[PDB]
């Protein structure tokens, strides 16, 4: 992918569990 | 500007991610486009060559 950006992604399961 | 324009103001977009919509309309995702995108544009000119 191009000019993909270096971010994270926030996961709803793991602040959770 | 896509279709942005037609409907009301010209809202800027990049052209691969217009292209990443318009593929995404007839139900092919996204990532296939930015997957092959330099394929798709090399390809591209020759068709309208
Ligand atoms: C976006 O355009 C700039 C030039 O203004 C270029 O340096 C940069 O590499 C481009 N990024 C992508 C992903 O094409
Ligand atoms: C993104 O992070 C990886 C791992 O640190 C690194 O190898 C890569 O060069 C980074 N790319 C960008 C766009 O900073």
């Amino acid at each position: 992918v191009i000019g993909i950006v270096n971010n994270t992604v926030y996961d709803p399961l793991q602040p959770e569990l | 500007s896509g279709w942005t324009f037609g409907a009301g103001p010209a809202l800027q977009i990049p052209f691969p991610m217009q292209m990443a919509y318009r593929f995404n309309g007839i139900g092919v995702t996204q990532n296939v486009l930015y997957e092959n995108q330099k394929l798709i544009a090399n390809q591209f000119n020759s068709a309208i060559g």
